[PDB]
């Protein structure tokens, strides 16, 4: 289930050990599944309702969604929440390239005609 | 072809002499060609060996034949004529690329004695094929080199 985006089910599993309780490990379990989809929803979606990001997030409403929006970025609006929007600095290059095609056709050229 | 002579008195041959008393290996390291032989001669004048006075300045000035300007290294062969030659030059890689499995069915079914006559009369595909790969590749990796080069170069 952790493999891919599956969550609910671990959730409902989180709750459900015929072992013993488990916490110990499961704790750890949902504090890096919290992070984990909180980086995630950084580029999933231009935009989420405030009450709508409370809840799916597994949290309910206590001031530990404030908190964990202050930890990151996550500036909020009249009921929104700004997407971080950049995407376009790799492109429209050609220097590294320019130099890095020069060290390659000489490295055609050189075992070409020498004799190896 | 350059040479030097000077003439012998008949006198030393009527006392049964000859000229050029020797003491060194060092002027016989040449034979007269036939034709310079059946003419006097050593029956009528002798030959002396040559050599070439020289200096490293004029040398060193003169290797400049065919040196030539450093703005034609520079110089990106009119993009447009390029590709017509290269996809001019592939034709002919086809035609003749149809016509070489021929000679390599034939490679064995005759006496290889004659195989060299085989050549004579009518020209063979793979020696005439690949100078084109040469000439392709010997263009087609400067052309793009030089590119590189001006692009960063200039600003």
């Amino acid at each position: 289930y952790l493999m891919e985006g599956s969550y609910n089910k671990v959730f409902l599993a989180k709750g459900n050990i015929p072992a013993e309780s488990y916490t110990f490990f499961i704790d750890i379990l949902l504090d890096t599944i919290r992070d984990e989809i909180a980086g995630c929803i950084e580029k999933a979606y231009e935009k989420i309702l405030f009450t709508e990001a409370t809840r799916i997030l597994f949290f309910n409403t206590p001031k530990k969604m404030t908190d964990y929006a202050k930890k990151r970025g996550w500036v909020l609006g009249p009921n929104n929440y700004y997407s971080f929007a950049s995407q376009q600095q790799k492109p429209e290059d050609t220097t590294i390239p320019s130099t890095e095609l020069a060290k390659q056709v000489i490295e055609y050229a050189r075992q070409l005609e020498m004799i190896v | 072809v350059i040479d030097a002579f000077r003439l012998i008195n008949a006198n030393m041959m009527v006392l049964g002499h000859e000229p050029r008393q020797t003491t060194s290996n060092l002027g016989h390291l040449n034979k007269p060609s036939i034709q310079a032989l059946i003419h006097g001669l050593n029956r009528h004048y002798y030959s002396i060996t040559i050599n070439y006075r020289k200096n490293e300045l004029e040398q060193k000035m003169l290797l400049n034949l065919h040196k030539k300007s450093w703005m034609e290294g520079l110089t990106l062969q009119d993009y447009s004529e390029h590709c017509k030659h290269n996809e001019s030059v592939v034709k002919e890689m086809l035609e003749l690329a149809k016509n070489y499995n021929k000679a390599v069915e034939e490679e064995d079914k005759m006496t290889p004695e004659q195989l060299a006559i085989k050549n004579v009369g009518k020209q063979d595909p793979k020696r005439h094929l690949e100078e084109h790969v040469d000439v392709l590749m010997t263009s087609n990796i400067v052309q793009c080199l030089a590119a590189m080069l001006d692009t960063v170069v200039f600003k």
